[PDB]
């Protein structure tokens, strides 16, 4: 678990901080990233762990850039924000509420944001 | 007019060629040649072999033509040159 | 006159034992192995049925011509295969739906004798006391492989007219490793007589053992590149083999008579063909996930 | 092993003259083998090229110095074998390497008497022949 | 990925979308599927570090302004989307695979300029 | 990925841009096998993962996926003091970085200031 498995945790610190303040820091803590049973039998099984570490950030990485943000970890998207989904204010998220409330707000609104955000990606790309 | 896309994720298949590693369940313990020869140069058998079959599928198999016959005969010419020598051997060597 | 000079090398033989031991077949990372599972294979064709597999099945490396003993049985029926079908140039491989089982038996006894009288007596004891050692007569059950001849008879009308008759020669000629079984249990090379196995004629509308001798060769003709070789003499105790028969390889002879009666002879002598005979369902591939396609699409 | 013999005598030579193959006996007799290899049976390469009737291993033996009135334990020369199957070209090379028409073997029978009782007459002819020029 | 292709071309590019979400014995066979793991994960980084010169990088369906010349498919082109599958139209266009490659890399490299 | 790399290595870095392109294009010894096989898969993982760090390190720089990326940061005479007809001819690749390796650092921290600014802008 060592290397990528390692920075899956992370990025998990100051976790309930400010919205604001996490958004800024995601550049900064991403740049922060950097006998005979021993080999045979138990080195495959951390090769598996790490293996395993870099297929689930492939995937990761991949779902990300479905929608046209490859190597981006801020990018802004032109879906409209419907105000069925928040009905609130911007002030208020961004200065008062944290990313664990905030995803237990949008947690039955996020299914169909991915779907509404790879439709808008097909028709970007159909014109 | 037609403009060229390109698509990945896409189920297609080539055939081709590549070294194929022989598999054999060999114990070892006997001083047989074809025994030690599949212990020195094979790997041990597929405990559960995952079989996936296809509902629809089109192939053009064409055994005559097949390369992977051609790796497995010199194979078994390596397997008995390094199990069996004769006593006198000859080939004819012409300029 | 081309230079055409023969090197032989001469090794001490080892003398052990030598049995077959079935090996597997698995395609590396990248690639994969296709099987069709199909009855009616043809051979060369399409096939409706075609699934994924990460190694091959039980191969075991035998070599034997005009049969085939350790092998792969059929699964529905007898079918047979062939590149051209009366190109009269290429081989046609049969596999039988039930195997037929052959077994062989040599005496080591190695007490025969008889009271010779008269001149010669000691190059006639010298002859009986040098075959006693070079003999043997293999088992072929008549009641099974009848049946199983009755039953590829059958197969076979279908791809040559079935107006006609068919018949079976025996072995037309050449080198003793083609004209004869060559099969080997011990590490010993034995030359077995197939003419009176392919002795009957076939027409339409249609307990005891047939014994075959084999004769023991010490020089045998070497199939991996051309020449001869010798090995050590036999060994003094008892070798008994008990196999299948999975396998038939059959050239067919052409005909231009107007009777157009064809003729089947044993042929075998490549062991590619055997091989062949077990590989005949698979193929190696490997993944290629990326592709193009046009329509009607503009950029940006 | 080019000299290896079994328990009953026969050398690979025995075979390779026996079995009609000349690349294996030339090949041996390149490297070394005993051209007068004797078994338990007194039976010399020679008798076995001259027996079954194989022209030039009889003569690539000869030309290595095998012996031409070689006896085994019934006493038969390779004469007696040469003439004994009805080889007529066989006996006329023996001859021409000298072949002894008087040799008698156990049994008191010469190439003469056996030549007569096989009933190969032209064989006959030709050792009375060599006979009267000797 | 070389599952579900019993499904046709339009089918498939549907479904290309629904995709994007003793010792000694067991460590010599758990290393060989290592190497399919390893080098399922290489052949993809290096199939879109291939991609990133076309300009359609992290992006399973794409379009381009690159012309295509009416001889490589020979076909109307309607009827190859519902009832042909993908097999057998790479075989189709198996001989012109590398210069419409070739095509693409210079175009992107005018897109730059 | 890496050990393609280091072939032809010295050669003039003009040529080796474009060659770099159509690269990037693209029973003791059944043990001492499986040993020396899973050192070559770790150092086949390391390989993955230094090329994963360094392709998010470019997506820092904003050239993610991009072998050749064009920037706007201004080259300074002081960082080198070399000429530009010569430095593609009679240079190999090896010995740039050997000219410039105190200087790299404040490179990169400007080109990350710059892809910052220009994110900005926006
Ligand atoms: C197709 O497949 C079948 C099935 O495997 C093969 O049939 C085998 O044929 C071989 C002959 O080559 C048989 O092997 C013989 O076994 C005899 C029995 O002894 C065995 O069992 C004892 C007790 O378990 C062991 O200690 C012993 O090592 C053997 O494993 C042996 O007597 C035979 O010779 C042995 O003894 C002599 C004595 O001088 C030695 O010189 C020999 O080197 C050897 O050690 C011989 O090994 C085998 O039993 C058959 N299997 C069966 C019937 O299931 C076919 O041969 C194969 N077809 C082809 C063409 O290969
Ligand atoms: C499979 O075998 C059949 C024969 O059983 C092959 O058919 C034969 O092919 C040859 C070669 O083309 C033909 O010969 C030609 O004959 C014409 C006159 O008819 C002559 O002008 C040409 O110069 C040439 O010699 C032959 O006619 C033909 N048919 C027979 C013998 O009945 C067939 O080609 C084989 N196919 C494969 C794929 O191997
Ligand atoms: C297939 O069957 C035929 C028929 O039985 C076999 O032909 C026979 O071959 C033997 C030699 O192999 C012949 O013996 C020889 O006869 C001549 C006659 O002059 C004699 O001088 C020789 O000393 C020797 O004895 C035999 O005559 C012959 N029979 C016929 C009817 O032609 C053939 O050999 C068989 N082939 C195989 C591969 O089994
Ligand atoms: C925001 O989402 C709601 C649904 O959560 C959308 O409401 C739908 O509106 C259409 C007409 O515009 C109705 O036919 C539907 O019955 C409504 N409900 C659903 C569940 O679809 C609303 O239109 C969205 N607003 C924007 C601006 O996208
Ligand atoms: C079995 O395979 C043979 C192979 O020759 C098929 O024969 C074809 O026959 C047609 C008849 O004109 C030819 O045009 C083709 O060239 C032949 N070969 C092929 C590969 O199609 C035969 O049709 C096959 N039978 C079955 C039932 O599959
Ligand atoms: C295989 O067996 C047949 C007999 O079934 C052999 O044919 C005999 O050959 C001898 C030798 O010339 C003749 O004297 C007999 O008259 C033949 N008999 C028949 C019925 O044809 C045949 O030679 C054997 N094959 C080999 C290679 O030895
Ligand atoms: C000859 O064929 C018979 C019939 O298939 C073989 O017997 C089978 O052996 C396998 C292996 O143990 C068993 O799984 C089957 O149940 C057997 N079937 C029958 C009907 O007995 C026999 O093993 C074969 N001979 C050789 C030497 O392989
Ligand atoms: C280019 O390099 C020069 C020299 O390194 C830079 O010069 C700066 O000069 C001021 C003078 O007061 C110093 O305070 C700075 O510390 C110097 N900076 C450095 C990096 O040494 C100059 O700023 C650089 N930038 C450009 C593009 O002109
Ligand atoms: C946690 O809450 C206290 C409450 O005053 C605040 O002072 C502190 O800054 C918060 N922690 C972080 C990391 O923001
Ligand atoms: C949202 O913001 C507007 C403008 O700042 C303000 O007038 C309004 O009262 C706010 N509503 C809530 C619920 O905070
Ligand atoms: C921030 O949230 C807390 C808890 O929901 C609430 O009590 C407080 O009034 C909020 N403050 C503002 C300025 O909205
Ligand atoms: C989200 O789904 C859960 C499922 O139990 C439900 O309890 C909750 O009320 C839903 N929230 C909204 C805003 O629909
Ligand atoms: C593919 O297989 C499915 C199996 O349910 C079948 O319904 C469908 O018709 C097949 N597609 C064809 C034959 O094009
Ligand atoms: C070999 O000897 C045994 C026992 O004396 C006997 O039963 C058998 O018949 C003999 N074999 C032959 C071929 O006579
Ligand atoms: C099988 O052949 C042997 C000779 O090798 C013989 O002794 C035996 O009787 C034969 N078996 C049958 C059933 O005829
Ligand atoms: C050999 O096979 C024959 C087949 O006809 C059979 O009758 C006989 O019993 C078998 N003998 C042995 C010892 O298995
Ligand atoms: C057995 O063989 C004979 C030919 O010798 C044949 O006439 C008969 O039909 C065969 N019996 C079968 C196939 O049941
Ligand atoms: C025999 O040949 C005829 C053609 O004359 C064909 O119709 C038939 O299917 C063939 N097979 C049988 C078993 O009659
Ligand atoms: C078959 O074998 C018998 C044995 O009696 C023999 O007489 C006959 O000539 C052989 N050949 C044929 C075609 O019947
Ligand atoms: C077709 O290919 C040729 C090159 O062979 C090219 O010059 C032409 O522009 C292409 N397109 C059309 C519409 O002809
Ligand atoms: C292609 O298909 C369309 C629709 O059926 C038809 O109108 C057109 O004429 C076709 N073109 C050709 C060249 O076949
Ligand atoms: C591709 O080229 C080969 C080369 O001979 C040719 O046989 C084949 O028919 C071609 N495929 C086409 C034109 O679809
Ligand atoms: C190495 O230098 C020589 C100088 O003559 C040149 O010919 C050669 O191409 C160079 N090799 C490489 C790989 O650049
Ligand atoms: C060196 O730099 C000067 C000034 O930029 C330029 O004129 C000249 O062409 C360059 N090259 C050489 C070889 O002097
Ligand atoms: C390249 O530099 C060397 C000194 O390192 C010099 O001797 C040579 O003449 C230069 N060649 C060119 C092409 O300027
Ligand atoms: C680069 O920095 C090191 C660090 O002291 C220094 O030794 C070296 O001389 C410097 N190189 C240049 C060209 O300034």
């Amino acid at each position: 678990a060592v290397g990528i498995g390692a920075v899956f945790l992370g990025f998990l610190g100051a976790a309930g901080s400010t919205m604001g303040a996490a958004s800024m820091t995601l550049t900064v803590q991403a740049r922060n990233l950097l006998h005979l049973l021993k080999l045979t039998v138990w080195g495959i099984k951390q090769l598996q762990a790490r293996v395993l570490a870099v297929e689930r950030y492939l995937r990761d990485q991949q779902l990300l850039g479905i929608w046209g943000c490859s190597g981006k970890l801020i990018c802004c998207t032109n879906v409209p924000w419907n105000s069925s989904w928040s009905n609130r204010n911007l002030s208020e998220i961004w200065d008062n509420m944290t990313w664990l409330q905030w995803d237990k707000e949008i947690s039955n609104y996020t299914q169909i944001i991915y779907g509404l955000l790879e439709e808008s990606q097909n028709q970007q790309e159909k014109n | 007019n037609l403009w060229v896309t390109v698509y990945y994720g896409v189920p297609v298949w080539k055939d081709a060629e590549t070294t194929l590693f022989c598999a054999s369940d060999a114990k070892a313990y006997e001083t047989e040649k074809h025994n030690v020869w599949a212990t020195h140069a094979c790997v041990p058998t597929d405990p559960n072999p995952q079989e996936i079959h296809l509902e629809n599928v089109t192939e053009e198999f064409n055994m005559w033509k097949n390369n992977m016959v051609e790796q497995m005969h010199t194979d078994i010419i390596s397997l008995w040159d390094q199990s069996l020598k004769p006593c006198v051997k000859l080939t004819p060597l012409c300029v | 006159l081309i230079n055409c000079n023969t090197s032989a090398i001469t090794q001490a033989c080892p003398k052990v034992s030598f049995e077959p031991i079935p090996i597997h077949y698995c395609a590396p990372a990248g690639f994969a192995i296709l099987k069709c599972k199909d009855k009616k294979f043809n051979g060369t064709g399409p096939c409706p049925s075609v699934s994924t597999v990460q190694c091959t099945h039980g191969i075991k490396p035998v070599v034997s011509t005009q049969l085939l003993l350790n092998g792969s049985l059929a699964e529905e029926e007898v079918m047979i295969r062939s590149e051209n079908i009366t190109n009269n140039a290429k081989n046609i491989l049969v596999q039988f739906n039930t195997p037929v089982q052959i077994n062989c038996t040599r005496p080591n006894n190695n007490t025969r004798k008889s009271i010779r009288i008269g001149p010669g007596q000691a190059f006639y004891a010298t002859g009986d006391i040098i075959g006693d050692i070079r003999q043997a007569h293999c088992n072929v059950s008549k009641a099974t492989w009848n049946e199983t001849l009755g039953k590829v008879v059958k197969q076979l009308r279908k791809h040559f007219g079935n107006n006609t008759i068919i018949r079976f020669a025996n072995s037309s000629g050449g080198d003793l490793e083609v004209t004869t079984h060559s099969f080997n249990c011990g590490g010993e090379f034995f030359y077995c007589n197939t003419s009176g196995l392919f002795n009957s004629t076939w027409i339409s509308n249609t307990n005891d053992s047939i014994t075959l001798p084999c004769r023991i060769k010490q020089i045998i003709n070497m199939w991996q590149r051309i020449g001869q070789a010798m090995y050590a003499p036999p060994i003094q105790g008892v070798i008994r083999c008990v196999s299948n028969i999975t396998g038939l390889i059959l050239t067919r002879d052409g005909g231009s008579t107007n009777s157009t009666t064809e003729t089947f002879r044993p042929g075998g002598g490549d062991m590619r063909d055997n091989w062949r005979s077990e590989l005949y369902k698979y193929k190696v591939v490997k993944i290629e996930p990326l592709g193009v396609a046009p329509t009607r699409c503009k950029r940006r | 092993d080019v000299n290896a013999v079994d328990v009953h005598g026969i050398t690979p030579l025995h075979l390779a003259a026996y079995f009609g193959h000349l690349e294996i006996v030339e090949v041996l007799l390149k490297t070394g083998a005993d051209v007068n290899a004797r078994d338990n049976r007194g039976i010399t390469p020679l008798h076995l090229a001259a027996a079954m009737g194989h022209l030039e291993i009889v003569e690539v033996l000869l030309k290595a110095g095998a012996d031409v009135n070689a006896f085994d334990e019934a006493g038969d020369t390779p004469l007696h074998l040469a003439a004994l199957k009805g080889h007529l070209e066989i006996v006329e090379v023996l001859l021409k390497h000298g072949a002894d028409v008087n040799a008698q073997d156990k049994f008191g029978k010469t190439a003469f008497d056996i030549s007569i009782d096989n009933g190969n007459e032209d064989i006959a002819e030709v050792l009375q022949k060599a006979a009267k020029l000797n």
